[PDB]
RNA sequence: AGGAGUUGAAGCUUGGUUCAAAGAACGUAUCAAG
């Protein structure tokens, strides 16, 4: 069986990730925010999120700090996100997916676009000379309808697993998402959460979603 | 190293800061014959005018303009009158009132702009030659002041001195006098300090006497009359104080300044030029006292 | 595509070079002020001009549609307004609104309302100011 | 194991800070205030709160003098708000965020918008002829429900850091927080002042609200 | 968005309309630029009120303050002849009476741009 | 086939050498910032040269004709207006455009509007990049 | 009895930093060799 990890992740605040791949005006934005080049939609990219799930997780893991590469984490996390080490590799059991922005209609719903701009300075410390930025930053509010797909490979690790997987969604309720995270964005948080099967039936699958739903 | 000061402003004379808010003959003013103004707000003015005959009243007042008086208001029966934020008093001897600034609990204040712009047309007697990139002003750390009570408010006429007072229809709602304004000023002291500031409104207004105001009280003065130096702790706030106040240039000597800004006002405009200004007081009475207009009294507190 | 100033046309590979013959004709005969002083526009004056531009600048080039919507032109219509009364302001930005014909191209925009006519304008007004800072 | 500062800004003057996109009427304000933009409500950037506080606390810290470059502070403060230097970069303990408005109802309650219009202007002093402005301000007397996500890194300097922060509490008491305060605006007021975890629990915590909220 | 024949749009060309003809043939004494901005602050003090709002329908307070500037409009209307012909050669109490049968805040935004390019393009010209 | 930079062209066996003579020109004569020192420019500044080129040349080579279509012309254009922008802002920045000569081979990439024109340019800045990286690196 | 005139002016429009790292680089089967 395989699993799918069904989920929003909602923004408190702003969140600008990613770098463009576009031309920048010369009074307008630098690094403007990643989008899907198809429809001109924001877009958490599923890199962003497994990259920062999996290193605030191999934080409270490894309790305390880690310091080392992504291949010398412990066997949770090396089976949660995969690995590359030469000969102990381990196929990932969760596949992440590119998040688009999902509640557009309940953004043009309060007549606003669905990204903002951001003004920014910063001054030089001896000559208190300004020198503004620009950067596009989602709204704060904008909802992210997500789903993971989890690779049910033994049945008798699945339990320690969605409990590594609530603790890193609990952890990054409490972290930024991705850019300027610590000068005031990316803080967001997790609703709707859920696991439902892929085609067939789980045997416990309530223990997975009542310790997913809380 | 950060200088922290208390000023108390010891309001002298009328201090009006205005605020953008111009309040015409009967415009939300309600002037009554006890020598007292009351004024309205205009959301339940406007409501309490459209709970009752909305057309009708409406057109029976846009009939009477310009003469209204607030008059309508004894014949009409509405004296019930709910409509008073603040009572003001009046000082006269046709009405167009500008008020004070006020916060937006309509408890009014003097914005700490003001208080900077007084402080630094008093610290620039050097040379006009100080641009928007002086270091000196970008280390003066001044505060606003506490909500100052309703009651120590009262508008006055303004009165121009030249000859012989004669009056202007101009009310603005200043200050009545000997009222205390607190502010909270730091600064650092590598550019100045207390005696610097001091110094420099003590050079200041003793300019403003000697140069100008001296020349008032003995030319071309008469007994109309019937204050320097006391200490000297005396700024000008913009309350109209006049043009000598504001600028800067009776820097160095009483002619050619007075000749330059003579051309330099009353030449491009319409009436004509040569010595002298004129001079603006304010008067309350049965006697007067033709008390002067923008003064105040400026005190330096450690802490 | 097409975007008139005259009867002489600028498009999307040529912006730089009226941008160019524009400043160039700012410089080397200046405003006079009406007196026998010289003139030229400042930074700020300009990059406000610049600035009106980009806050519907960053509202089109965010979007799919080949067709302006009512909200964007309607600013395009508030930037007409804008430097008519900054023309209005002061001589020298008239000057240099008159010689670097901007009413001319905010026209054509409000005339095509297509996004690319507007991204057009835009170029050429960060070129405009480009080639003002180069010089 | 992180820690949540919870907070409230409590305003004294104005406090106008920021830029807007907003296109400006010309018998009107000039440079509006920054909003929090899915209903554009007034709100303070957690980007202005970080360098004010960074920079009251470089000055004070290194007692004095300041005319280095950001990275170039003490120790304490490159621990606390993070470092770009190529050898040794902080990850900064520090998270702030976009602080919005909060007592929206209670303003309600006394009948006033939650911002206002201030008339200034400037006086050339050669012809004293004028140059007016409007600046959109925030009312005095507004709340602003804010909390920053500490990050425990070891307990050795957690106290040290918590005095550090209420000392940039402090510091921020007696300057501005933004735009035109030197000339009467961001008059601050830290008021209320908590600490708490946010999963287990901190054995020494007791000591942190004492140290902070006092 | 109709708004009396004047788009979001085309407002800034009918004032430059209304003003050119206002520049050729004009009144006997020409309006100053002083009046006409008494016209702009009140109109615009109302405005910022009205920005600063949350949702797509007005409140009492501010149709309170359209009628309100209505009678101060005509208050300065009765004072002068000249702000008269002004007045009356711009569909301004007109846009006030369909701001009241219309009560639509992006028709106010739209007639407080109306106003705004009147005070532009009697300045540009 | 062959790009004009001043009174000596450069095609597909030189602009690696040009470029090489160009960076070595710039170090052993640098420029001067109107004070004491002198003052060359700085990784982050070339990096955004490069980046703009890049903008463009990232879909060029997925391009078919050998004439180059009118939005990669249009983007050609506007990093000639760019540079030109960039390089009024800081002096250092006009000493590398000018003397590293840019503004020319990108109005002789717009006069031949050519495929093999434009990555005649795009190799030449990438050169450029290499080479300054090569002498006198700072990592 | 209030008239006019300034409705924002100037400056900075991003600065610096890493700018693809580690793996696999064909494995087998006939062919051949025994």
């Amino acid at each position: 069986m395989k699993l799918v990890i069904e989920g929003t992740i909602v923004l408190k605040t702003g969140m600008h990730i990613g770098g463009s791949s576009d031309f920048s005006a010369i009074g307008a934005v630098a690094s403007p925010v990643v989008r899907d080049t198809l429809t001109r939609l924001p877009l958490i990219p599923g890199s962003s999120l497994k990259g920062k799930m999996r290193y605030l997780l191999a934080k409270e893991l490894n309790n305390g700090i880690l310091l080392n590469e992504p291949n010398n984490d412990q066997d949770e996390i090396l089976r949660l996100f995969g690995s590359s080490e030469k000969d102990k590799i381990r196929r990932a059991r969760l596949k992440f997916n590119d998040i688009k922005l999902s509640n557009l209609a309940e953004l043009e719903t309060f007549n606003v676009s669905s990204t903002e701009v951001k003004f920014e300075n910063t001054i030089n410390r001896k000559t208190a000379v300004a020198n503004p930025r620009q950067i596009e930053r989602v709204i704060a509010g904008s909802k992210f309808d997500f789903e993971i797909f989890y690779n049910l490979d033994d049945i008798k690790e699945v339990e320690k697993d969605f409990e590594n997987i609530k603790q890193g969604f609990d952890l990054l309720e409490f972290d930024y998402l991705g850019g300027h995270g610590t000068r005031g964005s990316g803080r967001i948080a997790f609703e709707n959460l859920s696991v439902i099967t892929a085609v067939g039936n789980f045997e416990k699958i309530n223990t997975l979603n009542e310790i997913l739903g809380a | 190293m950060k200088k922290t000061y208390r000023v108390t402003l010891t309001a002298l004379g009328p201090i009006f800061i205005g605020g953008g808010e111009k309040l015409k003959k009967y415009e939300y003013i309600f002037d009554k014959q006890k020598k007292v103004a009351h004024m309205i707000d205009h959301t339940k003015f406007t409501k309490y005018l459209l709970e009752k005959n909305l057309l009708d009243d409406f057109t029976s007042r846009v009939n009477s303009h310009f003469d209204l008086y607030d008059y309508l208001v004894n014949k009409k029966g509405i004296v019930f009158m709910p409509l008073v934020k603040y009572s003001v008093p009046v000082a006269q001897f046709m009405n167009d009132l500008n008020t004070f600034v006020k916060d937006a609990f309509g408890r009014p204040y003097i914005p700490g702009s003001s208080l900077k712009g007084a402080l630094r047309t008093a610290i620039l007697n050097d040379l006009k030659e100080d641009t928007k990139e002086n270091e000196v002003f970008a280390h003066l750390q001044v505060s606003d002041s506490e909500t100052i009570d309703l009651e120590n408010l009262k508008v006055y006429q303004k009165v121009d001195y030249s000859k012989t007072a004669k009056p202007l229809p101009l009310y603005r709602e200043c200050l009545k006098p000997n009222t205390e304004i607190t502010f909270t000023v730091s600064f650092d002291d590598e550019y100045l300090t207390l005696k610097k500031i001091q110094n420099a409104l003590h050079k200041t207004y003793q300019h403003y006497y000697i140069k100008w105001l001296k020349g008032g009280k003995v030319g071309e003065t008469l007994i109309k009359g019937v204050p320097s130096q006391n200490q000297g702790e005396i700024i000008y706030i913009g309350g109209g104080a006049g043009f000598v106040s504001k600028t800067l240039h009776y820097k160095s000597k009483n002619r050619d300044q007075a000749r330059n800004d003579s051309f330099d006002i009353l030449k491009q405009l319409f009436r004509t030029t040569y010595s002298k200004m004129r001079s603006v007081p304010d008067n309350v009475p049965t006697g007067k006292h033709y008390l002067e207009m923008g003064k105040a009294r400026i005190k330096l507190e450690e802490l | 595509t097409e975007l008139k100033i005259g009867n002489e046309k600028v498009n999307s590979t040529n912006f730089g070079d009226f941008a160019e013959k524009a400043i160039r004709g700012i410089n080397h005969k200046p405003f006079v002020n009406s007196k026998g002083g010289e003139q030229k526009i400042t930074t700020s004056k300009i990059r406000g001009i610049l600035e009106l531009v980009n806050k519907v600048y960053n509202r089109v080039i965010n979007t799919n549609d080949v067709e302006l919507s009512e909200n964007i032109l309607a600013d395009i219509a508030y930037i007409k307004v804008k430097i008519a009364y900054e023309s209005g302001r002061e001589p020298v930005v008239k000057d240099f609104i008159q010689r670097t014909a901007f009413t001319a191209a905010i026209t054509d925009v409000m005339n095509q309302r297509t996004r690319e006519s507007f991204l057009l304008f835009a170029r050429y007004v960060e070129s405009l100011i480009a080639y003002f800072k180069f010089y």
